[PDB]
RNA sequence: CGAUGUCGGCUCAUCACAUCCUGGGGCUGAAGUAGGUCCCAAGGGUAUGGCUGUUCGCCAUUUAAAGUGGUACGCGAGCUGGGUUUAGAACGUCGUGAGACAGUUCGGUCCCUAUCUGCCGUGGGCGCUGGAGAACUGAGGGGGGCUGCUCCUAGUACGAGAGGACCGGAGUGGACGCAUCACUGGUGUUCGGGUUGUCAUGCCAAUGGCACUGCCCGGUAGCUAAAUGCGGAAGAGAUAAGUGCUGAAAGCAUCUAAGCACGAAACUUGCCCCGAGAUGAGUUCUCCCUGACCCUUUAAGGGUCCUGAAGGAACGUUGAAGACGACGACGUUGAUAGGCCGGGUGUGUAAGCGCAGCGAUGCGUUGAGCUAACCGGUACUAAUGAACCGUGAGGCUUAACCU
RNA sequence: AAUUCCUUGUCGGGUAAGUUCCGACCUGCACGAAUGGCGUAAUGAUGGCCAGGCUGUCUCCACCCGAGACUCAGUGAAAU
RNA sequence: ACACAGGUGGUCAGGUAGAGAAUACCAAGGCGCUUGAGAGAACUCGGGUGAAGGAACUAGGCAAAAUGGUGCCGUAACUUC
RNA sequence: AGGACCGAACCGACUAAUGUUGAAAAAUUAGCGGAUGACUUGUGGCUGGGGGUGAAAGGCCAAUCAAACCGGGAGAUAGCU
């Protein structure tokens, strides 16, 4: 249940290490975001050879939560630690080449299909 | 909002309520008939009657559970020696509630509660 | 058309073969029997009146006993009435099973919900609790300002305040029906219907197409 | 104690 | 919280009208004692439905 | 009551294997990718089982490549294909939430050999 | 001026239109897309943060939009008290000095048990013209009305390309309201276990008290949201602006003077809830009473004896009803509550005994033992026989009616 | 600047965004040398700001345990 | 002013764990605080726990949560050493 | 050794809550500061009203302090209600 001021860990190799969500997008007074949701983030820590530096502001997509998705059978998939994958702020394609850790199945639509094409497990 | 909640609070905290039901069960098994307030009598049914259900079969560990529940030795002696076989044949309903006027002092709904052999 | 009354007996869920686990509610729809048919002659409008269940003969009174012995129908607990929409009729005493609801696809439920009792405004009208600290004094969950000032000089009619919440008749519309069992006298609807288990759910075909 | 009082 | 001006004997009497204590309807006559008691309570001397339960 | 448990006795599946909490289990789930379906494996450790008849569930915990995942399963659902125990654990607590806490050598547990 | 408590924030708001979005139209220097300007329109909706005591503003980032105003610059017998505006202290400055400053800085008691109106709920009385029990009609009142994205239409009409629709169809989202725990969860001091200290049951073993439930670990039923279902309509009428058809007055022309037809989330219905105290007190069905006297102010009379029917009330067991009254179930031709039994559930292999080990401890008996509010049964206890209220056919006039 | 009106001076740092904080420059309304000037380790229930940890402060409240509130019996006020 | 949760100087001071006259539970010894009974609404007071997020609340982390003992290892700028 | 450190008694009174016709005309509860001293306290003295006392607030001087209380000038005076 990612809302504003939430710290997220990065999932890809874009060059970030630890970011902070600053706004959930889509609709007014929207409280929080689920796994298939785009959120705006700012970057708090980064590796120095990254494609993004500390203090940027750009979009991101959630990929993992501790609250977890809910499959239609009644199943729920609750990870450990929330995760995001950074997006090219206007073009919404990802930055990094690869992706660490598994993702969710419900994500699967064309831009996030480009996300899952790198992903190791589902 | 107590939808299908059972158990009466009786304006007492839970540890006092537990020790009070222990003392009342002791006096009821010893003297075989007492006079007490009506909701106290109803929850005394709800406490006492599993002890006389426990007392049907004489063993060691069941007497240790009786000593865990009521914490006295003469009470469990009188229980497992007398009220075990005296209530052998029946099933349920060992306590009997008659309501007997009101308390003169604070106007409390009073009731004689007894064991049905007497 | 004509609704059916039944007993809300718990909730469960069914499994489709594809994978969707649909949470359903089981209404024991006992077969209703009409006991009075209204018509335009005495009343100006047409309607039927049904009953179901069973009742002790000591528990009925002589008025309702005469009303049930008027036309061939045994005593049943409660009475209900349905409006018989213009092109449908019955002989008095003609029993209704749950096959007319086997024809239908979208259904709606009316029933008396659970009673939360005297509820405060946070439970009742979805208010907002005030700040629990920073100096707040004896005013955590109270509604606050209930009017303007001297220029109205009155609380308006229909102010949202605390009071009775629940034990009222309320409805759910356009529920999906999944399975209409014949021999067990059952109906299964998708999702939540009002009332605690043992309620009298009066079920109609849904008006919203 | 000023807060009520109108100065 | 303070009252504004004092009400009358009527507005006091109207509010005190609802405090009318009603009585019991009638006492039960016992079978064997003949004594009066309340319904579903024992008598003053101890009989209750013909059963001397406290003696 | 009785009618609800009759329907749920009808809908239940017959060969569920009983396992204690703490056994490493191999759970195979049907996965549907649109027009095609597949059988997909999930190996982990059960940490919590809830028996309610048809509402029976059990939550298997698997650390994948870096990260702990903890996924619940409805037992008599038609989606979960088969339940195969890999080894029989020997914990005594009924629920195992410190496996959600701990990592590594602390998160490893005993085998039963009862 | 024998007191109308100030700015700002929180909670709750309600109205106006000079309308920010959504809706309808005119013109456009409107090819399309997107705009500009003006007319109609108040049903609904209307940011989150950083700085500041701030309203305001600037910024960052959303949105369909970040409306303008009234309401004691709404709201302190609802909350706060940061600012201003008490007594302390200080800097600059002015003053010979006490002191002073729409200059600053640090610190600085927010009282009240609601009489009446109002509002939210819920009852007692009588009424409704013999009494009683149900089920409805509906005057009237109230609730709700927001909308994005994607896809089809289609890459079509349009245009040099670049870009790219009106109208209609479909799915999926947000914010809001209602309902319910079947799922995922929270709580679950009434269930089970682990454990430190200490005391007690004579002692070992086993338990119990107390230390915030001693600290923790799980957790049934309930309640609950972050969970799951649902709802904004479609249709219809009379329309606002607007566009019209025919048509004179006024040989022509013209939406209008006579007439006829379209036209908006507004109004009236359609959906939902209350609702015959709707004193205009409504309707339909069923049930229950078919005795005598006296008296005079012969009256819609007062009284006496006999009879008390339908049903209500009282009491008891009580309820996912409930502040209390109320409402719902049940009262032995009886499962209403308690208990018992079978089960379910939760906790995790009880105690005792044996065996191994010097010992803590372990293993077999053992998935044992204990299980709240759960389930299905079971008259074992507690719902007593009666007494209480309510009676005796229900006025007058006119009219039809059947004899 | 406890001093600065204009003023949220301009530049730099910190923040996604900083009228407060820190470092600067002097255009000191109206600093300035025992009505002391400028420094300063330690100290402070002292003032301003920042970060880590921790959380029901909050998004958004939910359940529970006790004490009053409510009903019954006894005594029985006050402001107005 | 009350049979008032306030104030009042000296002497003795036991057991177990403890550094201790703190604390936890006890002995001697003394009390259960001069109104009770039900019910288990809102609301307030005292507390407990909480999913995901962790100062987004706000005047301001106010209040809460958290840290807490003994020994050993190690410990920076700056300094009046 | 220390106007040294942590911390009970003791002395205080920084924060929040409850109190506001209280339990109390200044408190209680949970935290807080000092705790071998410029400390605290028991008993008995002394200083007094334009005076005392003051590590200085115009603070305290018997719940009264920019001049105590009590009696007396006094039935002050009041262009004011
Ligand atoms: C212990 C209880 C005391 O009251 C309080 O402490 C409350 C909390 C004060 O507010 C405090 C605190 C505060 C900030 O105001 C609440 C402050 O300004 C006033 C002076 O004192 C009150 C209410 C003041 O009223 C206010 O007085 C203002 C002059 C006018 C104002 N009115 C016009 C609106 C009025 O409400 C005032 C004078 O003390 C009231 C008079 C009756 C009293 O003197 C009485 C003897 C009180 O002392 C008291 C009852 O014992």
């Amino acid at each position: 249940m990612i809302q504003e001021q939430t710290m997220l860990n990065v999932a890809d190799n874009s060059g970030a290490r630890r970011v902070m969500c600053i706004k959930v997008l889509g609709g007014s007074h929207r409280r929080y975001a689920g796994v298939g949701d785009i959120i705006k983030i700012t970057i708090k820590e980064a590796i120095p050879r990254g494609k993004v530096k500390k203090g940027d502001v750009l979009k991101a997509v959630v990929v993992r939560t501790k609250k977890g998705v809910r499959r239609p059978d009644g199943s729920v998939i609750r990870f450990d630690g929330n995760a995001c994958v950074l997006l090219n702020n206007n073009s919404e394609q990802p930055i990094g080449t690869r992706i660490f850790g598994p993702v969710t199945r419900e994500l699967r639509s064309e831009k996030f299909m480009k996300i899952i094409s790198l992903a190791p497990e589902v | 909002m107590r939808h299908r909640k059972s158990g009466r609070q009786l304006n007492r905290n839970s540890s006092h309520r537990q020790a009070m039901f222990r003392n009342m069960a002791g006096s009821l098994v010893r003297h075989e008939i007492i006079k007490t307030t009506l909701p106290k009598a109803k929850e005394l049914r709800r406490v006492v009657e599993p002890l006389i259900t426990l007392a049907k079969t004489d063993s060691v560990a069941n007497r240790r559970l009786a000593f865990a529940r009521t914490r006295d030795n003469e009470i469990v002696a009188k229980l497992f020696n007398e009220l075990g076989p005296r209530f052998a044949s029946r099933a349920g309903g060992y306590t009997r509630i008659l309501k007997c006027g009101f308390r003169a002092g604070d106007n409390a709904p009073m009731a004689y509660i007894e064991l049905v052999d007497r | 058309m004509i609704g059916l009354v039944g007993k809300k007996v718990g909730m469960t869920r069914i499994f489709t073969e594809d994978g969707v686990s649909i949470p359903v509610t089981v209404i024991e729809v006992e077969a209703n029997r009409v006991t009075q048919v209204k018509d335009l002659a005495n009343d100006g409008y047409r309607a039927i009146q049904v009953t179901t269940g069973a009742k002790k003969a000591n528990r009925v009174t002589k008025p309702e006993a005469g009303h049930f012995a008027k036309a061939g129908v045994e005593a049943g607990r409660g009475l209900w009435e349905f409006r018989l929409a213009e092109g449908e009729e019955f002989t008095v005493g003609q029993s209704i099973s749950v096959e007319l609801f086997a024809d239908v696809k979208k259904v709606d439920v009316t029933g008396t919900s659970k009673g939360k009792g005297f509820a405060g405004t946070v439970k009742r009208w979805n208010f907002r609790t005030q700040d629990a600290t920073h100096g707040n004094s004896l005013s955590h969950r109270v509604p606050g300002s209930i009017g303007q000032n001297q220029t109205p000089g009155k609380v308006f009619k229909g102010k949202k305040m605390a009071g009775q919440m629940g034990n009222e008749r309320v409805t759910v519309q356009s529920l999906d029906v999944v399975r209409v069992d014949a021999e067990r006298n059952l109906l299964l609807v998708k999702g939540a219907v009002p009332g605690a288990t043992g309620s009298d759910l009066i079920v109609k075909p849904a008006v919203k197409a | 104690m000023t807060h009520s009082m109108r100065l | 919280a303070v009252q504004q001006n004092k009400p009358t004997r009527s507005k006091r009497g109207m509010r005190r009208s609802h405090d009318a204590l009603t009585a019991v309807t009638s006492l039960s006559v016992d079978k064997t004692s003949g004594e009066k008691h309340l319904r579903h309570h024992i008598t003053a001397d101890g009989y209750y439905r013909g059963r001397k339960v406290i003696a | 009551s009785n009618i609800i448990k009759q329907l749920e006795q009808e809908q239940m599946k017959q060969d569920v294997p009983s396992f204690r909490p703490g056994d490493t289990v191999e759970v195979k789930v049907w996965v549907v990718e649109g027009s095609k379906k597949r059988l997909q494996a999930f190996e982990g450790v059960v940490i919590a089982i809830r028996n309610r008849g048809l509402h029976s569930a059990f939550t298997v915990r698997k650390i994948s490549n870096g990260e702990g995942v903890e996924r619940v399963f409805q037992t008599h659902s038609p989606v979960v294909d088969s339940i195969s125990v890999k080894r029989r654990g020997a914990v005594r607590k009924a629920k195992l939430y410190y496996l959600r806490e701990r990592t590594g050598k602390a998160a490893r547990i005993k085998e039963r050999l009862n």
